[PDB]
RNA sequence: ACACCAACGGCGAAAGCACUCUGCUGGGCCGACACUGACACUGAGAGACGAAAGCUAGGGGAGCGAAUGGGAUUAGAUACCCCAGUAGUCCUAGCCGUAAACGAUGGAUACUAGGCGCUGUGCGUAUCGACCCGUGCAGUGUUGUAGCUAACGCGUUAAGUAUCCC
């Protein structure tokens, strides 16, 4: 079903850990941006889907905005199957960069 | 607790040689294919 | 005196030259530490398995104050001053839990100096 | 896939090792190695050669190594002492 | 075919080219647009030296 | 598009250098009359869009200088970053996003960024960090104050609440523009200064004798007696808000 | 062996750390058993789930 | 700067290239006739790239570290050892154009035993799916027939047999 689509452009993977304490504009407020990826891929963005939060191994260094606190043991684990034009993934990175309940986001090209 | 000694079998697992090995320079493939021929022949 | 729990860790700095036994609470407060150059003798006779054996056992004789029954050591570093050190807590037998390495395994970090041509 | 057997030996200034191992899904033949008298390490040879079969499983590799680790410890033991 | 030959190696040239002077540090294409300046130049000495006014067409298209 | 009716017109007559008319700023006169820009520092019309028009050069400045419309009918001249694509739009504001050219509150904002206009206290215009380069980062921020490092490799905790104008000032190709005309100095109003050694004694403390006097003195000293070498010239108990000098 | 038809990803945490050691570090060719394309394959994977925290860069000496 | 992975491994024309991910982009290999029809090889002069050290300009500077300085050994020590340690090392933009830049082997085509390997693809077997066997090629390695060689050795990737070009 996804072979349809990727005459014209690309295919890529993006996983992105979260804090664990919140469960409320989680779910929401990423889905959010993930509609700005809309606007910008505008392709069949399914399989949005999530992961259990689980101990990962080791992680400091949240980085807040000006708030430089939090450690961590645990993270909501996303990742978004989505499918997108070459163009305007730098956006993407810095879009999963500079959010606060992202940290540590890094995008795949599967084939 | 018996004088059995299971720390130093245990190490040879990650050898402590990679403290030997890192306390004089970085070279280049001349020792390096002397080290690690030496020890690509001492696995096999 | 100290927080009087006798749970605690121990490290052992086995230099190629040296050994530091030191022994510290869960915080990290040091209770006592002694070395081969504490223990008397200096010069090219530190660093060696009876220095070990010897900064050992005046390292934790001295810590009959608390009778610290659940040890555990954490050990660092290359030398001869690892197995005699081991020994030597064996020797006092207290409930050691679990020695470990916390030895630092770089990752290509800096540039090790020249080598020594004698 | 066969199951296993470490043999040891003690004699007094010397340890052998020796690991007999077996066959996975691939038809394979193992000897016992038997791993010797100078200092030169047991519990390392023993270990990375059942690490470079992959062919053996961990359970299989542990219960051997279990055995093995308690026989240089008995040695240990009876080469500080005089056991004999 | 040949003119798709000359013809896709200009419109290579012209990715290629437009790509590497906005980089203007790639050492390794360097080879890759000077290969196809010299194999297309020897397709344009052999086409010119079979025909006139088809070569001229050749020059006369880009 | 000049006269502007923003270049403001009355000054004090050109680089003047006179108190009482006694020289007090030393090596001054000369040039052209030099008028000068009044520039808007402190932008008083916040979350109003701006397009920016004219990259005019200010000669009271190391740098250029930009004339700014707005979607009301206003116009000013702030300092143009660099990056100051002709036809791109800056806003003030406290929620604006950051851009190259906008300025926004010391508070809304990440770490690690570059700076040129920031504010030291409430009310001001604008201090630190304008010239035709100078980059101001920011350490992580406090509870009332922000560690700053400012153009001098010199850190600063600054209160939080100060306007401060995103991006890196441009014109930075005077670290190589030569005046190897030589009389070009005389341009910008500055007289040749002379030297302590060629002086009197009632003059310079370096006031010599025959030949190319060797400096004399215990140590290299102003004109006014002061050592011009190492003795820091700072009150030693004004503010205390500077972090480490890192100089 | 342990192919399993599916390809291996950072996703697939079953055979990946049947291939590390419980120190965490990363098995050869020769002990792992597998082709080259397998062990390439298997290394990027594993240095990715090494970047997402997935698993330990060193893992803490033990004895008992 | 990037441990284990690291392999007698992959790629590049060479120098070189290894933490991961993305973007642009070179080059290689394989198949079907799908197309053109000798468009081929080499290359004077020329042009490009070209480890490291070096130099201009600006950053940056933890470790290491010429010069230097101190301690030691020494008859002596400007050296090996040790403690500090500047240029340099890294990056941006250039210049320099040399190295045991080594496979001590210019390039290209055709032909001439095998064994043991590795890498990439292709076919058939086997299952119907990963294997696994033979193979068609290309590349990489190790022993080796013939032949050559002063000898050592090289030997389908020749230092063999021939042809061309510098």
């Amino acid at each position: 079903p996804e072979p349809q689509c990727p005459p014209g452009l690309r295919q890529y993977e993006t996983m992105a850990v979260l804090r664990p304490d919140m469960t409320e504009d989680e779910r929401l407020t990423l889905t959010q941006k993930y509609e700005e990826l809309l606007v910008a891929g505008g392709a069949m963005y399914v399989e949005v889907f999530n992961r259990g939060v689980i101990p990962l191994a080791y992680s400091i260094k949240r980085k807040n905005k000006a708030g430089e606190t939090n450690n961590y043991l645990d993270g909501i684990y996303l990742l978004f199957t989505y499918f997108t034009k070459p163009e305007s993934i730098s956006p993407l990175e810095a879009a999963l960069v500079t959010d606060d309940d992202v940290i540590r986001s890094s995008s795949f090209k599967i084939r | 607790n018996e004088e059995r000694l299971l720390n130093r079998f245990r190490r040879e697992v990650m050898r402590a040689g990679v403290i030997q090995e890192c306390k004089r320079r970085r070279y280049f493939e001349n020792k390096q294919e002397e080290k690690k021929r030496k020890h690509r022949e001492a696995a096999k | 005196s100290a927080r009087k729990i006798p749970k605690g860790v121990i490290h052992v700095q086995a230099s190629f030259n040296n050994t530091i036994v030191t022994v510290t609470d869960v915080r990290g407060r040091v209770v006592s530490w002694a070395s081969a150059g504490t223990c008397g003798f200096r010069g090219t006779k530190r660093g060696t398995p009876f220095a070990a054996q010897t900064a050992a056992g005046n390292a934790i004789r001295t810590v009959v104050e608390q009778g610290m029954q659940r040890a555990e050591v954490m050990i660092k570093g290359p030398g001869l001053g690892r197995d005699a050190a081991l020994r030597a807590i064996r020797r006092s037998g207290i409930l050691l839990s679990f020695v470990r390495d916390v030895t630092p395994m770089p990752h290509n970090g800096c540039r090790p100096p020249k080598k020594r041509r004698v | 896939k066969p199951r296993l057997v470490l043999k040891f030996i003690w004699m007094e200034k010397n340890i052998g090792l020796a690991l007999d191992q077996t066959i996975p899904g691939h038809g394979t033949v193992p000897l016992s190695p038997y791993y010797f008298w100078p200092r030169k390490d047991a519990w390392e040879e023993l270990k990375v050669l059942l690490e470079n079969k992959p062919w053996i499983s961990q359970k299989q590799m542990i219960i051997l190594l279990n055995q093995a680790t308690d026989i240089i410890n008995l040695w240990q033991q009876s080469g500080g002492n005089l056991a004999s | 075919s040949v003119e798709f030959q000359v013809f896709c190696f200009t419109n290579k040239i012209r990715r290629l080219t437009l790509h590497l002077e906005l980089h203007k540090k790639d050492y390794s294409s360097q080879r890759g647009l000077r290969k196809t300046l010299g194999k297309r130049q020897r397709l344009l000495a052999y086409l010119l030296k079979i025909n006139g006014v088809r070569y001229k067409e050749l020059i006369s298209k880009l | 598009n000049p006269r502007n009716n923003l270049i403001s017109g009355q000054r004090r007559c050109g680089k003047g250098r006179n108190a009482r008319g006694i020289i007090t700023a030393r090596h001054r006169g000369g040039g052209h009359k030099r008028l000068y820009r009044k520039i808007d520092f402190r932008r008083n019309e916040k979350d109003i869009y701006g397009k920016i028009v004219t990259i005019e050069y200010d000669p009271n400045r190391n740098a250029y200088i930009c004339l700014i419309h707005y979607g009301d009918g206003e116009k000013r001249y702030i300092l143009h970053p660099r990056g100051a694509i002709i036809g791109d739009t800056i806003v003030s504001g406290t929620e604006v996003p950051i851009k190259m050219g906008n300025a926004l509150p010391l508070t809304d904002m990440p770490l690690g960024t570059a700076i040129h206009n920031i504010e030291i206290t409430l009310g001001r215009g604008g201090q630190l960090a304008r010239a035709a380069g100078a980059v101001a980062k920011l350490i992580a921020k406090e509870g009332k104050s922000a560690t700053l490092k400012l153009p001098s490799g010199e850190v600063r905790l600054i209160s939080k609440n100060c306007s401060a104008t995103v991006g890196q000032v441009g014109n930075v190709g005077v670290n190589q523009k030569r005046l190897g005309r030589a009389g070009s100095k005389r341009w910008l109003g500055k007289r040749p200064v002379v030297r302590g050694v060629v002086m009197n004694p009632v003059d310079h403390p370096h006031g010599g004798g025959e030949g190319r006097a060797p400096i004399g003195r215990k140590s290299p000293t102003t004109p006014w007696g002061y050592p011009a070498l190492g003795r820091r010239s700072r009150k030693r108990n004004k503010y205390s808000d500077n972090f480490i000098i890192r100089r | 062996p342990i192919q399993s038809g599916d390809r291996i990803d950072y996703r697939n945490m079953s055979l990946i750390s049947r291939f590390i050691s419980e120190q965490g570090k990363i098995l050869s060719r020769r002990v792992n058993r597998l082709t080259l394309k397998q062990q390439r394959l298997i290394t990027s994977a594993i240095k990715q789930a090494r970047i997402l925290s997935l698993l330990p860069f060193l893992n803490n000496e033990k004895q008992f």
